[PDB]
């Protein structure tokens, strides 16, 4: 939030602060594949909290492109994303939760093994969903099923421990 | 746990290799293992080059690194590239 806003105004923000009239794409000043994700990916995840235009547009578009094109750069940075994900979800804001769950869905298919490496952090990130469980209720279910699907053998029970009402058939 | 899947050796110096050389000199595979072993806010880096400036070793002594390239072509091939 405040950290993302400082980031946004710096020269080393890797996205060009321009709008092209043809479309809504973002233009990268620096090639994604040359960014050290250890530095840049946590900063973009810092902006999950952001709801103010134009910061939130660039936070969201930035996260998406970095997940889409991260390849093998994403998993090594997973440990540094837990605290930003947790801080965003724990605001208890429905709009932030909705965008964060869609981001998490993208994260677990972003690269191989990311879903499984997420399992030990379930207890840090899933609790607030119990406030919002069964629109957000359907999104929570769809997101938990994504986690289970790419989380390997130990996923279901660990989801169920934190989300006791969780049932699924996949 | 988040640990690399595979390891190869490098044969051409690069910005990536320089920073890997600095972590490995200090006893760490890469930044991921450094951040697992120690509690880190941000790694100290040189502004102009982005190179690792300072690292704390396992016995809690510190290594310092030059603003400019330290990895010799003759030492490049000793730097391990880890895959995840
Ligand atoms: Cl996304």
């Amino acid at each position: 939030s405040t950290a993302f806003r400082k980031f946004y105004e710096r020269g080393d923000f890797p996205i060009a602060l321009e709008h092209d009239s043809k479309g809504n794409k973002i233009a990268w000043k620096v090639e994604i594949e040359k960014l050290d994700y250890h530095h840049y990916l946590p900063l973009f995840f810092d902006g999950l909290c952001e709801m103010t235009f134009p910061y939130e547009f660039f936070a969201r578009q930035g996260i998406h492109d970095m997940l889409e094109h991260g390849g093998n750069k994403i998993l090594p940075v997973l440990p540094q994303l837990i605290i930003p994900i947790k801080n965003a979800l724990n605001l208890r804001n429905r709009q932030v939760i909705c965008v964060t769950l869609k981001v998490l869905q993208h994260l677990v298919v972003s690269a191989e093994m990311v879903g499984k490496a997420l399992v030990p952090f379930y207890r840090q990130i899933l609790p607030v969903l119990n406030i919002f469980k069964n629109n957000i209720g359907d999104l929570i279910q769809e997101t938990l099923e994504a986690f289970e699907r790419y989380g390997g053998e130990n996923a279901f029970i660990n989801i169920k421990y934190v989300v006791p009402t969780y049932e699924s058939c996949l | 746990d988040v640990k690399p899947k595979s390891v190869s050796h490098a044969k051409k110096w690069s910005e990536e290799i320089e920073n890997l050389y600095r972590f490995q000199q200090a006893g760490y595979r890469d930044e991921t293992e450094y951040r697992q072993v120690k509690q880190v806010s941000m790694v100290d880096r040189w502004p102009e080059t982005g190179y690792v400036k300072k690292l704390q070793r396992r016995d809690n002594t510190f290594y310092y690194y030059n603003k400019q390239r330290e990895c010799d072509d003759k030492e490049v091939h000793k730097v391990k590239i880890y895959a995840y």
